[PDB]
């Protein structure tokens, strides 16, 4: 390879703090090499922010995003920075790092991005979504009132995926996140298997196991 | 058949921005990896192109432009920039497809009594075209008045020294640069990659 | 300052046929020193970073397959993905790196084109748990269908509710290239103890008459 950008950790923040994340170029050849800066937000297109060249610090910014964050470089080793003074809950999304040997030139090296979290949390409430009473029956877990994503939900301790759909979660207008998780199963097995889903949540270190059962 | 980087890269004595030197680069075979693979240069900055992605791609001519400014001054050799050095001695098209390379060259160009062979001019009735190169030495009306080629009151000549000594702080010792371009056309390509 | 339209939004092609995206500049990105458009193309997938796959408007990135190609001048440009594979389902963006800023289009979305299939329907009531805290929500599931288009109708007592659901649906599945979707009914544990029938009604282009799912509170 000719040029790998490595990216700063996943940053978990508080509104109104400061942040600075970083991206460094492993490879020869680093002289030539200009590095932006592209957001995306959850669910939503990429941003190009700006770019700069390590080698003189010459920085360009898009106007969406002018006096909004520093980009800084360190040349000594290789680094781009990316940091903000005053964190929004506006500035929740990925953040890639983009290099190129080059200005007016394509963006042919990516980092696996930078998430940044600008939020307080909750942790959800886990409510049964009972089968009712041949052929095959559903049933599922409600994890509700939440934040922030993600929830990761799983059965039996991980011993049931086949025929899983964990939905995507929706913001409701409390501002509190819902989502529902469901499986279905044979008819047959509601006397005998049992099933557990089991809802973690890191953000708010809540971790949940139900028992969901027919309602006798 | 290599292309002849070194002859320009360390010939011994450079030139002042002013009379800018080039290098035609034609039939031969260019390995521009010993350029970025270099540790030695203060400044690589391209434009519209990818010095690591054209070790297998041909042109029909490439030109190597060599000279010497100061530090404050290489961020001038650059598409859309102003100046003493873009307006009056060197210039470039804002849709210039390169390379500039810079580098320190304090242990080169300096003497302790000050280095005065490399110049710059100072005035022109008119900015520089791209890739233009003016070596007249008229004398510059600055006035109503005018000169018959005599220097005085509102009459200057043209061309200033720089005053490389050692002791300049980073910004005034002198820095060498060159300036690869590149240009294709509906012609035979005669500069190639190694690929 | 350039701004970039793409076209169209969405698109479904077969597997095996051919997918064209357009991207619009609002002015020229040709350098005429070497006779070349600076226009990219990009493809992004879920939890990726996006991938080079054209450039300088119709040439190849490495690690792109040859049904891949770029075409346009001026102000038009293409994105051709011949012989549509099942990975290839993504998100495309066309990026101009003519001059700063660098912008991006607003993305296109590539699906693959399957037959119709209707949905599994099921209801669910609010727990036991859930109405102890003074809220009930009532989830209605449409598993495994195609297309994604479906209306679904709340009733309670026979009445349509409206303005007091959310629906969610699920990514295209790899197997079978189906849909799934839920629809949540919230409303005060109040409300929820004030009527009786709470019913699921699921209109579909699969089902030749509206499939309805329902229960009776408490039963």
């Amino acid at each position: 390879t000719q040029m790998q950008l490595v990216q700063s950790g996943t940053e978990v923040k508080k509104p109104g703090e400061s942040l600075k994340i970083s991206c460094k170029g492993s490879g020869y050849g680093f002289i030539t090499y200009w590095i932006g800066w592209v957001r995306q937000m959850p669910g939503k297109g990429l941003e190009w922010m700006g770019i700069i060249y390590p080698g003189d610090s010459e920085t360009r910014y898009s106007p969406s995003f002018q006096g909004q964050v520093t980009i800084s470089a360190d040349k000594s080793i290789n680094t781009a920075y990316l940091q903000w003074s005053s964190l929004k809950a506006s500035d929740t999304a990925i953040y890639y790092c983009a290099g190129g040997s080059g200005i007016s030139t394509p963006m042919d090296v990516w980092g696996q991005g930078t998430t940044v979290t600008v939020a307080s949390t909750k942790g959800p409430s886990v409510f049964p979504l009972a089968p009712s009473s041949g052929g095959t029956a559903a049933l599922g877990c409600l994890v509700k009132d939440y934040f922030p994503e993600p929830v990761t939900v799983s059965w039996n301790s991980g011993a049931l995926t086949s025929g899983v759909h964990t939905f995507p979660a929706v913001l409701q207008s409390s501002g509190l996140y819902s989502l529902s998780s469901v499986v279905t199963v044979p008819s047959s097995s509601l006397g005998t298997q049992t099933y557990i889903c089991n809802v973690n949540h890191k953000p708010s270190n809540t971790k949940v196991d139900k028992k969901v059962e027919p309602k006798s | 058949n290599l292309c002849p980087f070194g002859e320009v890269f360390n010939a011994t004595r450079f030139a002042s921005v002013y009379a800018w030197n080039r290098k035609r680069i034609s039939n031969c075979v260019a390995d521009y990896s010993v350029l970025y693979n270099s540790a030695s240069f203060s400044t690589f900055k391209c434009y519209g192109v990818s010095p690591t992605k054209l070790n297998d791609l041909c042109f029909t001519n490439v030109y190597a432009d060599s000279f010497v400014i100061r530090g404050d001054e290489v961020r001038q050799i650059a598409p859309g920039q102003t100046g003493k050095i873009a307006d009056y001695n060197y210039k470039l098209p804002d849709d210039f497809t390169g390379c500039v390379i810079a580098w320190n060259s304090n242990n080169l160009d300096s003497k302790v009594g000050g280095n005065y062979n490399y110049l710059y001019r100072l005035f022109r009735k008119s900015n520089l075209k791209p890739f233009e190169r003016d070596i007249s030495t008229e004398i510059y009306q600055a006035g109503s008045t005018p000169c018959n080629g005599v220097e005085g009151f509102n009459c200057y000549f043209p061309l200033q020294s720089y005053g490389f000594q050692p002791t300049n702080g980073v910004g005034y010792q002198p820095y060498r640069v060159v300036v690869l371009s590149f240009e294709l056309l509906h012609a035979p390509a005669t500069v190639c990659g190694p690929k | 300052d350039i701004q970039l339209t793409q076209s169209p939004d969405s698109l479904a092609v077969s597997l095996g046929e051919r997918a064209t995206i357009n991207c619009k500049s609002s002015q020229s990105v040709l350098y005429s020193s070497i006779n070349k458009n600076y226009l990219a193309w990009y493809q992004q997938k879920p939890g990726q970073p996006p991938k080079l796959l054209i450039y300088w408007a119709s040439t190849r990135e490495s690690g792109v397959p040859d049904r891949f190609s770029g075409s346009g001048s001026g102000t038009d440009f293409t994105l051709t993905i011949s012989s549509l594979q099942a990975e290839d389902v993504a998100v495309y963006y066309c990026q101009q790196y003519y001059s700063t800023p660098y912008t991006f289009g607003q993305g296109t979305k590539v699906e693959i084109k399957r037959t119709v299939a209707a949905p599994s329907v099921f209801i669910f009531p609010p727990s036991d748990e859930q109405l102890k805290s003074g809220t009930a929500s009532v989830v209605c599931l449409l598993n495994n269908f195609y297309p994604r288009e479906a209306k679904v109708q709340w009733k309670v007592d026979n009445a349509l509710q409206s303005g007091n659901s959310q629906e969610s649906v699920t990514e295209q599945d790899s197997k079978d290239s189906t849909y799934s979707l839920s629809s949540t009914l919230t409303l005060s544990k109040a409300d929820y103890e004030k009527h009786k029938v709470y019913a699921c009604e699921v209109t579909h282009q699969g089902l030749s008459s509206p499939v309805t799912k329902s229960f009776n509170r408490g039963e």
